[PDB]
């Protein structure tokens, strides 16, 4: 027993019988001298007073004092000892009370372990504390106002943002905030906005989008309200900002996203603006970097096949995906651009459909002089050349806004031409050139295509495909009323047609994201019979709840999953493995919990249960060739069941989309030998190379951008459109209706960083390019790029790579140094 | 310090969760190399273990009455025993070949399936199987000769069609020769990053072992391995251990490498054509190489990895130093300067101490001083360990 010990051991009797005095002159020495007492201990974490730890039985003796008499002095001191007291044991609803009617002085005087066990209690009473106790909360406020800023002032921000949230009052969070923490809350509380539900969402994404408005960051308060898709907050972000460097740096990234804002003639500098997000220079921008990086030099597909190293129709068909997707978006090619009327003929049936279209996807993003290559096979007599030109069309206008557009003159009168092909070529044309528009004048030209009576279930598909595609995300009620109205027309037996699945496609497109929105529209959907009511309601239920993350909506979906039919009964059973890849892929930790789920389908599953796991596979993680997928993918390439064959190895092609994966390229040049007496096997085969080689390296189909965090509605329309059309790859992909693999130009764009001058030239500086790290919760400066490489800007990046500047020369507009960026002179620098 | 009760409460509740996950899920243990369950097809197993049966590895030694509709094989089941058997009704008469290895059954041991030839588990290893992270651009000071390099060894196996219209037959071999970390390693391992074909990576002094006639032997597997792909790379690093010069000093000295060395030679150019494989040797000691392995046939190009010039050693620098967090004004053409006989190796270590002198002084970015004492500390203060000084007269 330390001597010093017992000197506080006494002052519980001595101390105590000061205070068992009935005279109060006494009391104050003891009490303000107890009150400090505690302070003295409180000067180190770790050490605490176990002598006090024994006045917890004592506080009997002084129970009448704190609790009998006027609250002036007597009980002020008296309490707040007990409050300390009340730390150590569970302390329900008495660790605060000593606080808040004792003493009312500074909160932190009592120490900072103190107050972070008063935070948390406050959290925990609030909950408990129903309506008529708003007249309880009064000092309950009042320790909020002073709990925060002491946070901050210790760089314990993060345990301060938990206050506010656990209470519901992150309303006043930024009134405090200060020039020095604002980026730590904000990125704190927007990594929090992925796993907290409804109507928390918005709301933690309003809170953390009124810090940057406040603070003056508006590239990265643009970021925020893309993120919410508030269309009124885009507006009023875009025009407050008065500085137009920020304004021409905040155009890309609603181009890039694919939203368009219609400015006023008023706005300062409104022409260059209007170019920025219409990507009209994104052709000549894509064109200066292939100069650059020295790749401008046409690819043949034998070039990909390399058949040299190797120890028909559908062949012909393959090769031309492969010599439009490696050389896509680039306009010119050694195999079209040439005199391809040899090669275009090679083709045959509707592989000149798709050959003809991949001319237009060599010219992607170039609506001026591409355009000027179609016309030759424009006029050709053949029905096949002038469609697929036709949707050749839609693909050189894809991911381009044109003031006045050429695509809808050269498709408006063929979408009720007489031959179905005609129109097939028309309406997917027309859908990719505007898809994320909702513009009214194509859907009403499109729209009475789908109730056309000589419209087949071919076109009526394509049709749903489309207008889904013009209205992804915007809940047009317009066109959600005819995808209604077509489906439930139709008879029981026509609905057995898998161009019939292409329909509740349109319809979950036009409500993608959404979430609570269909409930209406899927009141509407038990009308419909069975069991394409099964698989229609499972398709708008999942586009609805895209990108959201909702464990609750995936809950339902496996129990889809869990009940195994012993095909016709489960057609809706691939969707339902399909929807746990749109809903997850919203942020990683939701993303990778859903591969070991994908396993046990693969394993536990019905053949059509598995068929469409490879799919959820290259939706979860599209351009991101990462070793565990793709090794599962390498796995069941060679299964049994055909259609896991197929569907695994386009999967394997689409999770390393345009990444040029040496590795990869190596297995399906093995995967071409063993497939090679598999005509069906090895068209999937040729498929993934191309896919693989996309654009050169240069081309990424992941609809996550804005350092993955802000999703492009448009990318996962094609996404979709292909994916979904897999689930029949016999039949869609492998028929006649390979076609559908255009709608990933929806998705294409480059993995771009070009870093701008205020002018907009192109200003080649040093940059550091390395896979991104989290840096939430560890305070002052971590490293936000590990394992990187220094080069010019003008270079690639693959998926979960950041960039940071390697000098500080310069200061980029925005902090995410993707797409098209514009970079300040740094004042500070050369001083 | 709130959530910690709820953190630990929600991760005991997940680890108790992969451990009855794998409960019923299994993948427990692999000791004995068993796969996750995910991948038994044990259905298929139980079909496999019956419909398929073993198969002996056997060669085919003689062919009799091939013309006949009775050919009998004379087979060599390894160290069971020979028989005298005829083909299965599943396989052609023309594929077998006397010589080749056969499978046959354990009750008549008729001739089931044709058989890869044998080849030693380590001539297999030796062929590269992960390309290396080097690139052509990590090589400075080697602009000429990386282009002779990839016109023999990456060109005509890329763009074949412009040498068979010239009636052109390319050099199929090429000597990488110079001074210790002067880049003939550095350059090869850029060579197996960017080939298609496949490539072999054999170091000198795995061709020495411990029996006569094995390193002749490793060799003939090499090439016949090598030989049963469309086009094919051989990399010879340190060549000068088997490549050494034939001599009789009485004694049998170096008898038996010399062997290995004359079988490699054989195979390079002999009687028979080597095939479409190209062959790559890097050796410090080029002067002990045997004159008849230094013949064009074997090694058609030498080329000469010679200490970088100056404006070589000025592009090495800037490639060593793209990543570090420099100074704006570091005079890379100074300190070129300052080496004027150093290996690339060495200007590499200048960065690495270049860095090593700010991280010693907590400096987070190395001023131009930190490299002029990194060049003292390599360029100067190691140049006794040098080998450049010896290595150029061999060279
Ligand atoms: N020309 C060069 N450009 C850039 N770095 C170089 C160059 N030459 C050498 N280096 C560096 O020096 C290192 C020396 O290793 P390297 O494999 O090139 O040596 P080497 O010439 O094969 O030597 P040795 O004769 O000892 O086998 C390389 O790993 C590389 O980092
Ligand atoms: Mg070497």
């Amino acid at each position: 027993l330390s001597e010093e010990d017992k000197q506080l051991q006494d002052e519980l009797e001595m101390l105590v019988e000061r205070l068992g005095e009935k005279d109060t002159s006494l009391y104050r020495p003891a009490l303000e001298e107890l009150r400090r007492q505690i302070r003295s201990s409180t000067t180190s974490m770790t050490s605490v007073p176990k002598p006090l730890k024994f006045l917890r039985p004592h506080y009997g003796k002084l129970k009448e004092i704190y609790e009998n008499m006027a609250p002036g002095e007597n009980k002020r001191f008296a309490a707040d000892i007990i409050s300390v007291l009340a730390m150590t044991m569970s302390g329900e609803r008495e660790c605060l009370k000593y606080r808040l009617v004792g003493s009312q002085e500074e909160l932190a005087s009592w120490g900072h372990e103190y107050v972070r066990h008063l935070a948390g209690e406050v959290a925990k009473e609030w909950q408990e504390l129903d309506d008529a106790e708003k007249v309880q909360r009064e000092p309950l406020l009042t320790l909020v106002k002073e709990i925060v800023p002491y946070n901050m002032a210790h760089n314990a921000e993060h345990e301060a943002c938990d206050l506010l949230m656990e209470i519901e009052q992150v309303d006043m969070l930024e009134k405090d905030i200060d020039e020095n923490a604002y980026a730590k809350v904000c990125l704190y509380l927007t990594s929090c906005v992925n796993y907290v539900p409804e109507p928390e969402n918005s709301a933690l994404l309003r809170c953390a989008l009124g810090v940057f408005r406040k603070f003056s960051r508006f590239p990265e308060a643009l970021r925020l309200a893309l993120m919410l898709n508030d269309m009124e907050l885009v507006e009023d972000i875009f025009t407050s900002c008065k500085d137009v460097v920020v304004q021409k740096q905040m155009a890309f990234m609603l181009g890039r996203h694919g939203v368009f804002l219609e400015l006023s003639e008023d706005v300062e500098e409104y022409e260059d603006l209007t170019e920025i997000m219409s990507n009209v220079q994104l052709n000549s921008n894509f064109l200066a970097l292939a100069r650059e990086l020295d790749i401008m030099e046409p690819k043949v597909p034998d070039d990909i096949y390399k058949t040299h190293l190797e120890n028909s129709a559908r062949m012909n068909l393959a090769s031309s995906f492969v010599n439009g997707f490696v050389n896509a978006a680039f306009g010119q090619d050694k195999l079209l651009t040439d005199d391809g009327n040899k090669w275009l003929y090679k083709n045959k049936d509707h592989g000149m459909l798709s050959a003809a279209a991949s001319l237009g996807m060599i010219l992607l993003w170039d609506v001026d002089g591409g355009l000027t290559q179609i016309d030759k096979y424009l006029y050709s007599s053949e029905d096949y050349i002038k469609s697929g030109a036709l949707l050749a069309c839609g693909i050189v206008n894809s991911g381009v806004r044109n003031e006045c557009d050429p695509a809808l003159a050269l498709l408006s009168d063929y979408v009720l031409h007489n031959s179905n092909t005609m129109r097939l070529g028309s309406i997917f044309g027309l859908g990719l050139a505007y898809a994320g528009s909702n513009r009214e004048d194509v859907l009403t030209l499109l729209l009475p295509v789908m109730g056309d009576s000589k419209s087949s279930m071919e076109v009526a598909g394509v049709t749903a495909l489309a207008c889904g595609m013009i209205a992804v995300g915007s809940c047009n009620g317009d066109v959600t009323s005819t995808i209604l109205q077509t489906i439930m027309e139709k008879s029981e037996t026509e609905l057995k047609d898998t161009y019939a699945r292409w329909l509740p496609l349109g319809l979950g497109l036009n409500h993608l994201g959404k979430g609570e929105a269909i409930e209406a529209i899927l009141a509407a959907l038990e009308v419909v019979s069975e069991p394409f009511r099964s698989f229609a309601n499972t398709l708008v239920d999942v586009c609805a709840y895209a990108g959201s993350g909702n464990v609750l909506k995936v809950q339902q979906l496996l129990h889809i999953c869990s009940e195994h039919f012993d095909a016709d009964m489960g057609a809706h059973q691939g969707v339902a493995v399909l929807g746990i890849a749109l809903i997850a892929m919203g942020e990683e930790i939701g993303a990778e919990m859903a591969l070991r789920t994908f396993g046990h389908l693969l394993r536990y599953g019905e053949p059509t249960l598995r068929r469409a796991v490879p799919l959820a596979l290259a939706l979860i993680s599209v351009s991101n060739p990462r070793l565990n997928i793709l090794d599962t993918l390498s796995k069941f390439s060679h299964d049994a069941d055909p259609e896991v064959s197929y569907n695994s190895i386009f999967a394997m092609g689409m999770v390393g989309s345009g990444t040029n994966n040496a590795r990869l390229a190596a297995m399906l040049r093995q995967l071409a030998q063993y497939h090679a007496k598999d005509p069906n096997n090895l068209f999937m085969v040729r498929l993934a190379q191309g896919l693989t080689h996309l654009g050169k390296g240069t081309l990424t189909l992941c609809p996550y951008h804005s350092d993955r965090q802000l999703m492009s509605q448009v990318a996962v329309a094609g996404l979709l459109t292909v994916l979904v059309s897999f689930l029949d790859v016999r039949n869609i992909i492998l028929g006649k209706s390979h076609y559908v693999l255009y709608g990933l130009v929806a998705a294409m764009q480059p993995r771009m960083l070009v870093t701008f001058d205020e002018e907009l030239r192109p200003l080649p500086v040093s940059v550091r390019v390395g896979q991104a790290v989290d840096v939430v919760g560890q305070a002052g400066k971590p490293k936000t790029i590990t394992g990187f490489q220094t080069h010019t800007t003008p270079v690639l990046l693959a998926h979960g790579e950041r960039a940071e500047l390697a000098t500080e020369e310069f200061l980029p507009v925005t902090p995410i140094l993707e797409g098209f960026v514009i970079l300040r002179k740094n004042p500070n620098y050369d001083l | 310090s709130t959530y910690s009760r709820q953190i630990k409460q929600v991760e005991d509740d997940i680890q108790q969760l992969l451990k009855k996950i794998n409960e019923l899920t299994g993948i427990k243990e692999s000791d004995t190399g068993l796969a996750p369950p995910a991948l038994w097809d044990l259905a298929a197993d139980k079909q496999t273990l019956q419909s398929e049966q073993p198969l002996q590895v056997a060669r085919c030694t003689k062919i009799i009455n091939a013309d006949s509709e009775d050919p009998k094989y004379i087979i060599n089941v390894k160290q069971f025993a020979k028989f005298v058997v005829d083909l299965s009704d599943q396989v052609a008469p023309t594929d077998i070949e006397e010589g080749m290895r056969v499978g046959v059954d354990r009750n008549k041991y008729q001739i089931h399936i044709p058989l890869p030839p044998k080849i030693d588990p380590t001539v297999t290893m030796m062929q590269v199987e992960e390309k290396p992270d080097v690139t052509y651009s990590d090589v400075g000071g080697c602009k000429e000769q990386i282009e002779k390099l990839r016109e023999v060894v990456e060109t005509p196996l890329l763009h074949p069609e412009r040498f068979v219209n010239l009636g052109i037959e390319p050099p199929k071999g090429v000597l990488l020769f110079g001074p210790p970390g002067t880049g003939k390693t550095l350059c090869a391992r850029a060579v197996a990053n960017r080939t298609d074909a496949c490539f072999i990576r054999v170091i000198g002094s795995e061709l020495v072992q411990k029996y006569v006639g094995e390193g002749a032997r490793m060799v003939r597997e090499l090439f016949e391995m090598a030989r049963t792909k469309k086009a094919c790379l051989i990399f010879f690093d340190e060549i000068d251990a088997i490549g050494g010069a034939r001599f009789d000093d009485g004694a049998g000295g170096d008898n038996e490498v010399q062997r290995t060395m004359l079988e490699l030679i054989n195979q390079l150019d002999g009687f028979d054509p080597r095939g479409n494989i190209k062959v790559l040797m890097a050796t410090n000691r080029p002067d002990t190489l045997d004159p008849a392995l230094m013949r064009p046939g074997r090694l058609d190009r030498k080329i000469e990895f010679s200490l970088p010039d100056l404006e070589g050693r000025t592009h090495i620098f800037k490639i060593h130093a793209r990543s570090m967090s420099v100074e704006r004004d570091i005079r890379f053409e100074l300190l070129a300067r300052l080496c004027p006989n150093s290996t690339g190796a060495e200007i590499r270590s200048v960065c690495t101490e270049a860095g090593m002198f700010a991280i010693r002084a907590r400096r987070k970015i190395a001023t131009e001083k930190d490299f002029l004492e990194a060049v003292n500390k390599v360029i100067k203060s190691y140049a006794k360990f040098s080998a450049t000084p010896r290595y150029m007269t061999y060279n």
